DNA sequence: CGAGGTATGGCACTGGCCGTCGTTTT
DNA sequence: AAAACGACGGCCAGTGCCATAT
């Protein structure tokens, strides 16, 4: 299909890792895959970053919050899930005839209820950081709890366990106002999935119910082979504040207005993973014009490209170029711009295959200086956009840059 | 009585007594005879109907000896006041300006010898009041000056006067102009041109309680005297078709050129430098005095104005009614609350993310077009090849190593090798050059790098731009698109081997070629313009929806979005791009044409000290919320025909489910404990001309087959002339009402015939055509009888030509003369349509004005605390009381029975049909809206006026279900 | 002590009184920080990216899993995860019972995993594809960032978030690019600290002969080891690929040769705990530098109109948001308490200046501002203020 | 001899006139 | 060293087409 040529691409620019054969579908979407490359890394830090800054960043109400990766203490029976004990254990507990006829095939509750598991939601330790968080805004009924991380989830040695990287935002709302929440929240996470992609449409959404009756809404993205869940809104109501906090119910409640009710709890959980691959497949584009520009190119959104500038060296003294483009790494490093050193790398290629190469990595502008950057200030530069070349003068290049993406933010 | 000679249903006996007596000459012999013969002429005879429930009522006294008498009487005891203060203004004896203009803020009186002092407010009867406001600032009035009989007045803004960082960006009653005095006399009369303006910056306007203030604009009398219509207006100016009589009488609304007109004199200076538009806070305080000194040259300016004209308006409007129409209606008022920011977010937002969309959508492309400049590869494009693919030259004058401790001075040793090279300004011009790398195409759409709003890429693109269909590679029918500078938009159809940077013919006949694949020219449409030289190719015309004399601006415009659900129209792209495209344009066309307008207007928030009692204790009532209004600036009088004008509320938007923002009326909120209770009038232009001709005939109703039909049919049972229309050619009520009101105003069957062809997609040219002719043939037949004679609506055309004919046409029902820009004697034949559509249009306006003062009176009448809230043309709307909602239903209806039995006495009918007697149905509602069931859902708003606002449905009353609630009575208590 | 009071009243540190201890926090099984924990741990995560693997050419990210499954070395000490869907197949058959249930002890090494001890191993793993991205150019680095679990003796489990950087160079100058790094390590430490006396280092010996540096706090109670460098030649390459060593090759003075592997560990949660007690060295102020500082200024509002105040703090936050600086929104309480009692309440949380806006703004648009550390109060013009609180920041950068 | 009418306003484009500033003549 | 002599944007006004209402 034309999906192999982006997991090839994906392959050899150290976006994701491993062989083609560990990089199946299935491992992709389940979380069994053996990792990402640097790239990848790279591009998956700057979608926490711009997630970061659309959902905490400019709110008063929004706290960060860190979840530990496991569930200790006792535990409900029958989950058949994974259970952490360290290999220095696991002859000691048998020796010398502890109970050693039938009985350790009832062991298997003892393995039920001596262990913990690994983390499977952000959600659980939201809620145990709820009645911390309460303290910040005075009992103000509306705030939001936001994290990152990875959980761990059973997938069908016959079965194995897949990690992934899932943002969750839980807030806490009157009651009252929790369907008018639900809808505001379901629009603004839609439109910020919509703005960074190429092809805002290929995102959707849907209404979903289940045996309690609850509303939800679900958001998929339209990858080749169908839609796909990024998303999910579920408006639970109170029931797991109650059940964690049962009893003294009193202390549930906030301030809504001038009453103090008790809050409902809005659940929202993102898989940045599918994020990843969702916005891949975007930028690469799985008309007569178009099919004779067949530019190989990941058009990675400028706020969230890993790679924005490269930087090389042209034919002269080799010494004094070497110096000037040490000067300007440093000052573009140092305002705050990723630059991809090429003036390091030997001479192998042509300009058309140093440029085709940019473009697979996704890199926004090349940078080029030559003996007429120590004759003047000018200095070549290429715009992955148009592929159209510049003179600049190079007192300016750390302002351009900075408005550029600056700008980017607001297109 | 209960049935006339035809058969007709007339008004019940008790209120026919009630309203008409017995004096009335029964029609003869031979006038029965004639509406007899013509009823049998057109088969309408013999066809009984089934008669309406009768309705019984004891309406109030009616003074006078009949209906014109007491109407005559209501006027005068309305307009009796402000005409007073009018005189009072006439004999007006001031003395020059003061020597210097004083810098206090409030307001100074000035008296004789230049001498200033502090006064609360202006204390007269009657004032010539004019505000000038620094733009730049909002729109908190900066300063005003005004001019009352032996007295000058000047106000200044505390903004003005002090110096602060910042103000309040919400404006509140406490920052506006004092212009009314507390609880001589009162009914204070305010004169100016463009007083709505002015009504706007005053305090007491906005409060819920109305008030007697009243306005008279001088532009509304001079449209009403010497006014010009939009031609009129076109062709005077530029006067620096065949007859110019009409011109030295006559000038446009601007004040110079009416003071010019009316008393002549030295001409008045403007401002050179425009500081209300163009300076900041400080130029105004600098230039105080030249400032001060306009405005009051202004302000007598104007008022020499209305001293030369209010004469004119008395003789030329005789008729009470009209002053009294006019001053009501000048008092327009809105209410709304916090939802309406909301709402400027809410809309705005969702436009920003459609034109998000869309322009992504259109930038990528122009992004990929870059590409074709290699190789020169756009000469084979079939749509980009004619733009500038133009290059500019930019422009100058004239191992194993291991780690190291030292490399902090490889560190400075760089940065120092850069901080020289720096300093290489010797050969950069002082202005920078703009991406001259870049082809010039793109380049225009790349907004300069100084700009303030400056964006990456080319983020000035928009789909109205000639270029965005170019890169979309729009196609019509396996044809591309092209740009003919005479011609307009249109599409090139392959195979012109005689000649008929250069096209790329082949690139266009290879994908024709290649799109056939899927399904001397030999193609039919706006045909081929040789004049459009392009080898190879015919340029043929978009169709447009008004003939083929318009020329396409845009393909994108709405009346082509069938086409492409038809597919007719596609895109190079394919999918739903091109659908998706055309969808967002129609969403958004209306706000990106009146968001500058609804964006901007002035609101103004009433605090909670202010507002009435009854909401504050109503149960309904919400704290924290917002309680604003917003006062419509309409021109009482804008037009040849007197109808009210404004930008925004006479052209706002019905809500409706796709089109973003088209909720605005629903936003016209009423507090809690209020309501708005209101009405429309139904075919009401249609029933006039009818009315004017069966008058004409015979003197009888329904004597005319068109007022025979009229009056048969229900709009509940679709039965109706218009749904009976609509349902003979298989349309919308809406195009029914524009493809008759079009043929009464004269437009020709062409016009008809291709409307029917916009709506009705099932027919072709033969079938509209066919049907066009049949139905302009029954309606009035031949105009001539020697070698308007036949048809049903032949006697209306005949009674309307010869009351526009007329040396002196003057309204039948009202009196009101024509301007004296359009009279035979100085126009001959000359703008003949619009002086036929004026007969009718200002008989609907005398209607407009007879249903206002109806309204008022009654109000008056048993002390209902109701108010007028706004009305568009027929439409009325009022703020009420919700105990006494159910009152005003019945005061709407009887106004109704009123102003239909008037109209009818005027034209020597004594009675009245009774199927015109009331109205459809009176609207209560929460908000306004077309119809009380509609929720207007909307992108803006997906979820309605119902859970996103909370507001409910409202209820359409008819005559026995008000009377029912009321019993007959409307007494506070019964 | 006083400082571990304060970090659980300004939501440093989470759960309750009963829980925060020494050791806990020490091992990693504490509950977690409080927001204020997290973007103080997240500040010095950045800080630490920046002085490594920005500025050099020859280091770059990994990711490594948090687990490993299929075969393991048996008998040792390490979490491992027992069966899981082998919990819904026993309960209907038993297998005889009795001392064969031994083998099942067997069964556990047969298809458990294991957690993530350290990042060492998967950039060991990584090692051999990512040479590539450098040509084979021997020296080059490999950095990252991820949390580690620890037993802690039922045996507890602790998460401690760590900085690791795998260091691949020729085994000739192997010797000099350890004391580099040790160097440079131990400068960062000494970057943000105001007394970088308490941070030292000390050599190691290892039994195999190698030697290496141990990086160490002056904790209160003792010195802590912080980070660690370990100087470990070609035994972790050749294990993980045993046979062919071809592919281990790199070029180096344009020849051949396997790399010598140093390995840099940083407790990531150590160093947040020794920056806490070093900040906080006649008032409880916590001097956390302005690179660190979770939290950069405070606003409020004054006595006077509600609306026109919470307004200008609006605007005043956008703006000071937009340019990268992190504002608690102290103006929706509206001065419901004293002052002074907001000032100490500030200065706990670290934030280094306080600016509140007046009725007297509106006037003239001056704006009382207070510093952290000098604690003089000022008047300044708001438009200014964003300007010079940027300056505040990039001079403490670079002196 | 035959036309729909009355209003409002938006953006896109084009022609012309004017103020910088950097070549060219004194 | 003074100052003509031009190109090259800014800016404004005027025209055309489209979108709303009744
Ligand atoms: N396209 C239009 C719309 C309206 N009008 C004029 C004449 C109409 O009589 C008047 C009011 O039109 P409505 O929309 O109020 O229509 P009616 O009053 O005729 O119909 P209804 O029974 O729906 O009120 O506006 C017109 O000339 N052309
Ligand atoms: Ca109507």
């Amino acid at each position: 299909e034309g999906s192999e040529a982006l997991l090839e691409i994906c392959q050899r620019r150290h976006f994701l890792s491993g062989s083609k054969q560990q990089l199946s579908r299935d491992s992709l979407l389940s979380g069994c895959h053996p990792g990402f490359g640097p790239l990848g890394v790279e591009l998956r830090k700057n979608l926490a970053a711009e997630w970061w800054t659309s959902v905490v960043v400019f709110r008063e109400q929004v706290f960060p919050v860190d979840a530990l990766h496991h569930k200790p203490g006792p535990l409900l029976p029958g989950d058949s899930a994974f259970r952490l004990v360290s290999a220095e254990t696991l002859r000691e507990i048998l020796q010398d005839k502890e109970l050693s006829k039938e009985q350790l095939v009832a062991f298997l509750e003892n393995v039920l209820k001596t262990s913990g598991k690994l983390r499977e939601n952000l959600l659980h330790g939201a809620l145990e950081h709820y009645v911390n968080c309460l303290d910040l805004v005075n009992k103000r009924l509306p705030y939001g709890l936001a994290q990152i991380g990875v959980c761990f989830h059973p997938v069908f040695g016959v079965k194995s366990i897949g990690e992934k990287t899932e943002a969750s935002l839980v807030w806490f709302t009157p009651p009252r106002t929790s369907n008018q929440w639900l809808d505001f929240w379901l629009r603004h996470r839609l439109q910020w999935w919509r703005k960074f992609a190429m092809s805002p449409s290929n995102f959707s959404s849907s209404d979903c119910q289940d045996e309690e009756g609850r509303k939800g809404n679900k958001l998929y993205y339209n990858f080749p082979w169908g839609k796909e869940l990024i998303e999910t809104l579920w408006n639970l109501g109170d029931h797991e504040l109650l059940h964690m906090y049962p009893g003294n119910v009193s202390k549930l409640h906030g301030r809504d207005g001038r009453k103090n009710v008790v809050p409902c709890v809005l659940s929202v959980n993102g898989d940045l993973d599918r994020g990843m691959l969702a916005y891949l497949y975007d930028s690469f584009q799985l008309f007569t014009r178009k099919k004779n520009l067949h530019r190989k190119v990941l058009k990675l959104h400028p706020c969230l490209a890993p790679i924005k500038v490269a930087l090389d060296v042209g034919r002269g003294p080799t010494l004094e170029l070497r110096q000037v483009c040490q000067g300007l790494f440093n000052e573009l490093l140092e305002n705050g711009i990723s630059v991809w050193p090429g003036y390091l790398e030997t001479m192998q290629s042509s300009l058309e295959q140093l440029y085709s190469k940019y473009d697979e990595m996704s890199i926004l502008f090349t940078v080029l200086v030559t003996e007429t950057t120590l004759e003047n200030g000018l200095i070549h530069l290429r715009s992955r956009d148009t592929t159209m070349k510049e003179m600049m003068h190079i007192s300016k290049l750390k302002d351009f840059l900075i408005k550029y993406i600056s700008s980017a933010k607001n297109v | 009585l209960r049935h006339n000679p035809l058969d007709i249903q007339m008004l019940s006996r008790g209120l026919h007594e009630q309203i008409f007596g017995q004096g009335g000459e029964m029609p003869g012999e031979a006038a029965v005879r004639r509406s007899v013969e013509h009823l049998q002429k057109h088969g309408l005879w013999g066809q009984p109907a089934v008669p309406l429930p009768d309705v019984e009522l004891r309406l109030p006294p009616l003074y006078g000896d009949n209906l014109d008498q007491h109407f005559r009487l209501l006027a005068q005891k309305q307009s009796l006041p402000y005409l007073e203060a009018a005189n009072l203004l006439l004999q007006a004896q001031l003395p020059p300006k003061p020597p210097a203009w004083a810098w206090a803020e409030g307001w100074t009186r000035y008296g004789p010898e230049g001498e200033a002092v502090p006064v609360a407010i202006p204390e007269e009867r009657a004032l010539v009041f004019d505000v000038e406001v620094c733009l730049a600032e909002g729109t908190c009035p900066t300063l005003a000056v005004a001019i009352s009989p032996s007295a000058w007045y000047s106000w200044c803004s505390q903004r003005l006067v002090e110096e602060r960082y910042s103000w309040t960006s919400q404006l509140s009653p406490a920052d506006l102009i004092p212009l009314e005095v507390p609880t001589d006399w009162q009914e204070q009369l305010v004169v100016g041109h463009n007083v709505s303006f002015d009504r706007a910056h005053i305090r007491e306007q906005y409060l819920i309680q109305g008030s007697r203030m009243r306005f008279l604009d001088t532009m509304s009398m001079h449209m009403a005297i010497s006014g010009l219509s939009s031609f009129q207006r076109s062709l005077w100016i530029a006067a620096k078709i065949s007859s110019w009589d009409w011109l030295d009488i006559s000038s446009v609304n601007s004040l110079a050129e009416v003071h010019r007109l009316y008393v002549g004199g030295p001409p008045l200076e403007k401002e050179p430098r425009e500081l209300f538009v163009k300076g900041t806070m400080k130029d105004i305080r600098e230039n105080f005095q030249d400032l001060m000194q306009y405005c009051a040259q202004d302000v007598w300016a104007t008022h020499e104005v209305f001293q030369q004209q209010l004469p004119l308006f008395l003789e030329r409007c005789p008729h009470p009614v009209t002053l009294a129409g006019m001053l009501e209606m000048g008092v327009s008022y809105l209410p709304v609350n916090q939802n309406w920011e909301r709402y400027l977010a809410e809309a705005q937002g969702t436009y920003e993310e459609l034109q998000r969309e869309m322009k992504k959508s259109l930038m990528d492309l122009a992004n990929d077009a870059c590409q074709l400049l290699s190789g020169e590869r756009y000469k084979e494009d079939p749509w980009l090849w004619d733009l500038e693919w133009d290059l500019q030259e930019f422009k100058q004058k004239k191992l194993g190593p291991c780690s190291e401790e030292e490399e902090f001075q490889q560190d400075v040793m760089a940065r120092a090798c850069l901080q020289k090279l720096k300093g290489t300004t010797e050969l950069l011009p002082k202005r920078p050059q703009h991406l001259p790398g870049h082809p010039g195409w793109y380049r225009k759409l790349c907004p300069r790098l100084d700009d303030p709003a400056w964006t990456p890429g080319p983020s000035l693109l928009s789909l109205q731009m000639r270029v965005t269909p170019k890169l979309m590679a729009l196609t019509w029918d396996g044809f591309p698109l092209h740009y003919s500078e005479r011609h307009g938009w249109g599409y090139l159809v392959p195979g012109r081997r005689d000649n008929l940077v250069v096209c790329p013919y082949r690139a266009i006949e290879s994908l024709y070629r290649k799109h056939c694949l899927e399904q001397p020219s030999y193609h039919h449409g706006n045909g081929p313009y040789n004049d459009v030289d392009i080898p190879g190719c015919w340029f043929f015309k978009l169709p447009h929806k008004d003939g083929n004399s318009c020329n396409v601006g845009s393909p994108f415009a709405k009346d082509f979005l069938p086409k492409m659900e038809d597919g007719t129209l596609q895109a190079g792209p394919g999918g739903a791009s091109g659908p998706r495209a055309l969808e967002i344009n129609k969403m958004i066309s209306f706000w990106r044409n009146a968001h500058k307008r609804i964006s901007s207007q002035m609101v103004v928030w009433l605090p909670r000290s202010a507002l009435p009692r009854a909401v504050i204790r109503h149960p309904d009532y919400d704290e924290e919320g917002l309680y604003g209004a917003i006062l419509p600036q309409v021109v009482t009088a804008g037009t040849i025909t007197r109808r009210a004008v404004e930008p925004t509320w006479l052209t706002a938007s019905n809500a409706r489910p796709d089109r973003v923002g088209s909720e605005l009326k629903a936003m016209v909120q009423a507090p809690p404990g209020y309501t708005l209770v209101g009405a429309d009038v139904d075919s009401q232009e249609l029933w006039i001309a009818a009315v004017l001709g069966d008058a004409h005939f015979a003197g009888m109703h329904g004597c005319t087959a068109f007022g025979w039909m009229t009056l048969q049919g229900r709009k509940s049972r679709g039965t109706d002339l218009h749904s009976k229309t609509a349902t003979t050619v298989g349309i919308s009520r809406e195009h029914a009402k524009i493809f008759n009101y079009g043929r009464i105003y004269g437009a020709g069957q062409p016009f008809a015939e291709r409307l029917l062809m916009q709506f009705n997609h099932r027919l072709t040219q033969q079938e509209a055509a066919e049907k066009a002719q049949q139905m302009y043939a029954a309606t009035k037949g031949l105009r001539w009888y020697r070698l308007w004679k036949g048809g049903t609506e032949s006697e209306m055309f005949n009674k309307l030509e010869s009351i526009a004919t007329s040396d002196i046409p003057r309204t039948p029902v009202l009196g009101c003369c024509i301007s004296r820009a359009l009279e035979p004697s100085a126009v001959q034949e000359e703008f003949m349509t619009s002086r036929v559509n004026w007969v009718v249009q200002s008989s609907a306006v005398d209607y407009l004005h007879l249903m206002l003062v109806a309204m008022k009176w009654l109000f008056e009448e048993f002390a209902i605390d109701g108010r007028f809230c706004i009305s568009i043309h027929d439409e009325v709307r009022y703020l009420v009381r919700e105990e006494d909602r159910y009152r005003a239903a019945l005061a709407l209806q009887i106004t109704n029975l009123l102003t239909r039995c008037m109209f009818a006495y005027k034209l020597g009918l004594n009675d009245l049909p009774q199927s015109v007697a009331f109205f459809s149905a009176v609207d209560i509602d929460r908000c306004l809206r077309k119809e009380v069931t509609m929720d207007c859902k909307t992108p803006s708003n997906p979820t309605g006026m119902e859970r996103r606002y909370g507001i409910p449905q409202g209820e359409a009353l008819d005559i026995y279900q008000i009377i029912e609630l009321t019993k007959g009575s409307l007494e506070k208590r019964s």
